[PDB]
């Protein structure tokens, strides 16, 4: 339909405003990682818990780099 | 999809390794995310807007805070999101310098005055 | 033979109380379903994916035990591969969590009122189960005391 | 216990160890009030 | 090895109980002996459920 494309357009605009907010803080995350982190919080998840794995894994991709 | 495989996708995103090459990190991931599959506090999206402001002034990057002041309006203007607190709190949690105290600054509503 | 172990599978899953014609038909049922899939990621990762939903539903030490056993069974690979495919279709105090009266130098957190309230629910599920038994024992017998006579007994058929 | 805490912070001669002792006589009132709050939430009890 | 394969048989029981599989001790012994031949277990998962359906078809 048209409303089946209008929603997929309507989330792309928000995802790019979020991407601008992501790059002005200049966190080391990119769009592909961001696509997981958005999907996880729609089902509900504790942000203090996801920050724990990401703050572990970014210092674990240098001990195993 | 389902959350458990989505966390494995996160583990393959940050680490360069694949999912059939690491299993202790996914085990640590199920240890930490587990029993915290929802916020343990109450949302205050206004305060987490104020915390990005309070952070960018603290860095003296005061122009990007006023830029965020318009991006937050765009967030409201589109309105495809019902969890604006989670991602923005998470983005603030992963804070990195583009290049003090918060023990007196207010924290999220803990629900210690309500039976959870 | 391997096709004989399939007869013993039919023997365990059907007890005896006719009973010589049903077992050959069940043997046919055992053979006829095996070859349709044959015409048409590690093993412990799925164990973690199933421990996650446990932790989502509370019940911490059960997930901590499920991860404890596969860690020492790797410290038989094809038989746990059957259990993850048979999952969820079969049959299924402590004073060191919210009692701070016992221990040695017990942790200081102030008080509790938010898990002590889910320490009554731990008994409330038992109190709600042992009344459902007596609902299902009065029902099976009021289904006998009230009926038109002899419609639950075959004695009218004699 | 609250009577005492209300007076030892009214004394600057009770000591720099008295303002350490009194620190776990503030926490010991704060947690009490937290418990009254949780009791208030479940009212709408025996 | 006969020491080890009794203990691994005992630990193998608990993870079949807590995964909520239909197996008890007897059917666990049948299935561990059946997988020992070399059969793919994803195929065995269907014949066990078809037996448990057609058993209820009689009663």
């Amino acid at each position: 339909a048209a409303a089946a494309a209008a929603n997929l357009n309507a989330v792309r605009e928000t995802m790019d405003v979020l991407l601008e907010i992501s790059r002005i803080l200049n966190t080391g995350l990119d769009m592909e990682t961001l696509s997981i982190c958005v999907r996880l919080c729609e089902q509900g998840i504790n942000p203090e818990a996801l920050s724990s794995v990401i703050k572990e894994l970014r210092k674990a991709t240098e001990a195993l780099k | 999809k389902s959350p458990n495989v989505l966390l494995q996708n996160l583990c393959c995103r940050i680490l360069g390794r694949s999912e059939a090459d690491v299993a202790q990190q996914f085990q640590y991931a199920v240890r930490v995310i587990g029993s915290n599959f929802a916020p343990t506090v109450e949302r205050d999206e206004f305060l987490v807007a104020e915390k990005i402001k309070k952070e960018l002034i603290r860095q003296r990057r005061e122009a990007d805070a006023a830029l965020f002041s318009e991006l937050h309006r765009k967030l409201h203007s589109q309105g495809v999101l019902k969890n604006k607190w989670s991602i923005l709190y998470l983005l603030l949690s992963l804070s990195e310098d583009p290049r003090s105290y918060a023990t007196l600054f207010a924290q999220a509503l803990p629900r210690d005055a309500h039976s959870t | 033979s391997i096709t004989q172990l399939f007869d013993d599978l039919c023997e365990a899953l059907l007890p005896a109380a006719n009973r010589k014609r049903a077992k050959r038909s069940l043997k046919k049922v055992a053979y006829n379903a095996l070859f349709t899939n044959l015409f048409q990621l590690p093993a412990r990762n799925k164990i973690l994916m199933l421990s996650f939903d446990l932790r989502v539903g509370g019940l911490g030490p059960k997930a901590d035990r499920l991860e404890e056993l596969v860690e020492e069974l790797e410290a038989v690979g094809s038989v746990l591969d059957l259990l993850v495919q048979l999952a969820g279709s079969g049959p299924p105090r402590d004073y060191f969590l919210n009692n701070k009266h016992v221990g040695r130098n017990v942790p200081y957190s102030g008080y509790d009122c938010d898990d002590l309230s889910v320490f009554e629910m731990d008994v409330q599920s038992l109190i709600s189960r042992e009344e459902c038994l007596c609902h299902s024992m009065i029902q099976e017998t009021l289904q006998v005391m009230e009926a038109a006579p002899g419609t639950g007994l075959p004695t009218v058929g004699l | 216990i609250r009577r005492y805490t209300d007076q030892r912070s009214l004394d600057r001669s009770f000591g720099l160890v008295g303002q350490s002792f009194c620190a776990a006589l503030h926490q010991e009132l704060r947690e009490y009030y937290r418990l009254l709050s949780v009791l208030h939430s479940q009212l709408q009890l025996t």
